[PDB]
RNA sequence: GUUCACCACGGUGUGGUUGAUGACUGGGGUGAAGUCGUAACAAGGUAGCCGUAGGGGAACCUGCGGCUGGAUC
RNA sequence: GCAAGCGUUAAUCGGAAUUACUGGGCGUAAAGGGAGCGUAGGUGGCUCGAUAAGUCAGAUGUGAAAUCCCCGGGCUUAACCUGGGAACUGCAUCUGAUACUGUUGAGCUAGAGUAUGUGAGAGGAAGGUAGAAUUCCAGGUGUAGCGGUGAAAUGCGUAGAGAUCUGGAGGAAUACCGAUGGCGAAGGCAGCCUUCUGGCAUAAUACUGACACUGAGGCUCGAAAGCGUGGGUAGCAAACAGGAUUAGAUACCCUGGUAGUCCACGCCGUAAACGAUGUCUACUAGUCGUUGGGUCCGGACUUAGUGACGCAGCUAACGCAAUAAGUA
RNA sequence: AAACUGAAGAGUUUGAUCAUGGCUCAGAUUGAACGCU
RNA sequence: GGGAGAAGGUACGCUGUUGAUGGUGAUAGGUCUCCUUGAGCUUUCGACAGUCGCAGAUACCAGGCUGCUGCAACUG
């Protein structure tokens, strides 16, 4: 998983203000490393159809943080699925 | 049912079909007698009710 | 969630009524100050005021009536819901109770009486039946 | 007048849809004091029922899981 | 009872609130989708503005005449004819209003989410391992029964069973703990250990600032049985065989017994998949348990579950009753 | 001045009951037909 | 996968005009070399207009097709 250290890598390095951490960009930036480092367990794991419920969680929830953006302000969510590379 | 289910389904009433098919909405029709017989009612009753099997001019018998 | 404010407000102040509370708090707004104000000159209930809480937050508290130890809200029912909207033109503001109870409107110069809102030759929205 | 173009009739083929019929066959219903049993209702005499599978003249039986809409405890 | 008509048949609406918009229901009467996630859609917090589309009001134009209704007039009355009104719930275009819905700008934190610390748990997936017990095999002792039933018999046994002790092989399940206990969306999930991994509960601070709820189609998961391929195979056991019982006994009981149950990877997609109770939100007497936290002084309180009671309310009744079938 | 006036239930499941729920009936109408007149 | 070339239709010669297009590449412009233009030759698809005959895939060449059913899976 995650690790404290790396999540406040992502954290600091999608910042909106001072040690915020509940923007959509810093939201969908946890998600989006989270969600690519369980790839490696259920590629692992195929068989693991409760956690992979989880999964689709936050990627439904990355999801609403995205069209949540794309509906406040356009500019901000293109250039932060441009980073986040989706 | 809730207001929108209402609107994208409507309530709809069947429409039951006559009892007398054989006149075809009319008050009385024309037949030829093709069998004229007796026959036995219900549980209840008991007699030889007078019945004829009649082809009328619907196509019907 | 509570998509309904003012059928939340009604309900509250009819269990409340139901189970003899001396009062009613809920978080407030100006629809709802308005209606509670419209329920206190008709009557029905003796006082509503607006306390405003820290974090820009306020809450409206009404005094409820009591008559012979009955509720006088004997009935307090919403017409015009979330799901369903009813306008009414002057000359089509249902009565309640035959002119006992009130339709509380909300027309173009607020939230008003059927009565009020026939003299003022007026329709809008029926929002709720109190009698 | 001739010729070409457009085109109605009519023709050819190959499909689709649908009505009536059809040896035979499947189930449904009605009708008598018929034959075989007695599956259910009581703990209905092996608690019943649900899904499923196998079996059996027939109701049904049996396995596996589930339910209580199971009495006696 | 009607009467120059009276009945019957056909047909439409009514009664039928019996498709319920006005104006019904879904625990047990018919009726909650097995569960979830989510698309279109429907609906949606607080504050200050803008707009004026919905909405409301006014004006104008039109909404043919006839018909319906009201006030009259003419037939001897009436039917009928006829004048004027009303109505034609509508549409269109201007004008005004801005409470609500819509569209927008800014702000907010209470719904919803994020970061950080602790905690519980049969949550899931992959490996390993332990101890009982069964079966089988090989031996030692030992001798005439065992087993089974309501009785029996089939069966096993003098070729030595069963019992007893010692080794070996193997498979499956995890006694006690164990609990209207726990976890999981449901289906479900119990030995122990490691690895990989989901959600939840909790105290405070900080952060985002309505990001929400529900959800047709769709997709995912989904007991057991069953199916395909490949392994495994101890016990149990459909089918099947024999023995009983019986009038018969394709059963129930007995003795065996194969698929299956186990594993891997896939199909199936159904259950009385049940709380026969869709999900989410708010509010509404109380009492006693229990689980996981938390805060105070063995108790007190507060939370999220999980139970038993019990008002008001509801219900045809049974009953439900803050885990509603109450009020919305 | 007026056009603003209109709303009934019964029978039938049971030993009896309440509910549910279908069936049936009493009304109005017709470009009607048929029967008696 | 197929069945399937299922079945069954239409066009087809020559003459003129005309559109598009592949290859090769003389002559020029910037050393078994490269790039651009491209003469002559050549390829492949069309369109329009006419014209002759009974007949234009004109000779040779060159699937007949379909329905029901038994058997064996098929190539061998």
């Amino acid at each position: 998983m995650l690790t404290n250290s790396d999540r406040e890598q992502i954290i600091a390095q999608y910042q909106r203000g001072e040690n915020d951490t509940g923007s959509p960009e810093v939201q969908v930036a946890l998600l989006s490393a989270r969600i690519n480092d369980l790839q490696n367990h259920f590629k692992a794991h195929k068989a693991d159809h409760h956690s992979r419920r989880g999964l689709i969680r936050m990627v439904n929830t990355r999801r609403k943080l995205l069209d949540y953006l794309k509906g406040k302000d356009l500019g901000r969510y293109t250039t932060l699925i441009s980073q986040l590379g989706l | 049912a809730t207001t929108n289910q209402l609107i994208r389904k409507g309530r709809k009433t069947i429409k039951e079909k006559s009892k007398v098919p054989a006149l075809q909405a009319c008050p009385q029709r024309r037949g030829v007698c093709t069998r004229v017989y007796t026959t036995t009612p219900k549980k209840p009753n008991s007699a030889m009710r007078k019945v004829c099997r009649v082809r009328l001019t619907s196509g019907y018998e | 969630s509570m998509q309904d404010t003012v059928g939340d407000m009604l309900t509250r102040i009819r269990n409340a009524q139901m189970a003899n509370k001396v009062s009613v708090a809920m978080p407030s707004s100006k629809l709802r100050k308005s209606i509670a104000d419209l329920l206190v000159s008709e009557g029905y209930v003796a006082s509503a005021v607006v306390n405003a809480e820290e974090n820009n937050k306020a809450t409206l508290s009404i005094e409820l009536k009591y008559f012979e130890g009955k509720a006088v809200i004997e009935t307090i029912q919403r017409f015009s819901r979330p799901g369903l909207r009813q306008h009414r033109g002057k000359d089509a503001i249902p009565t309640v109770k035959q002119g006992m109870g009130v339709a509380i409107v909300s027309t173009s110069q607020g939230i008003m009486s059927d009565r009020a809102a026939r003299a003022a030759g007026i329709g809008g929205e029926v929002v709720a039946f109190v009698a």
